[PDB]
């Protein structure tokens, strides 16, 4: 989070010379870019259906050979 | 009415005998069109499993 770590920088260098006050932009923009962007329970999820398109292949494979 | 019971009597075992014979004939002919077309039905799905 780069937004954040910007707006503490602006904040200490601005702290004595406040000339351009940038601390509302930067907390209405870190707002926004979290109500904008929205566990490893995705990545079990992405295992599993990982496994289940291999099976499906396996499956689809396995019906190859066949004469009559 | 005797010439007639003999004539009866003469052509009832022949036209049995060629009725069994034809109907024979007709089974063996029917047996022989469904064994080909069952074979000529599994190569058209061999045909259509290898396709996939």
């Amino acid at each position: 989070f780069l937004p954040l770590v910007h707006n503490v920088i602006k904040c200490m260098d601005k702290d004595s010379p406040d000339l351009h006050q940038d601390l509302n932009a930067l907390k209405t923009k870190f707002q926004e870019l979290r109500k904008l962007i929205g566990p490893e329970q995705q990545q079990q999820q992405l295992h599993s259906l990982r496994e289940q398109v291999r099976t499906k292949n396996e499956l689809l494979q396995k019906y190859k050979s066949l004469c009559m | 009415f005797v010439h007639v019971h003999h004539l009866i009597n003469e052509y009832r075992p022949h036209q049995a005998r060629e009725t069994l014979r034809v109907m024979m004939e007709v089974q063996k002919r029917q047996r022989l069109e469904t064994a080909e077309r069952f074979q000529k039905h599994l190569e058209r799905v061999i045909e259509m499993i290898q396709n996939c």
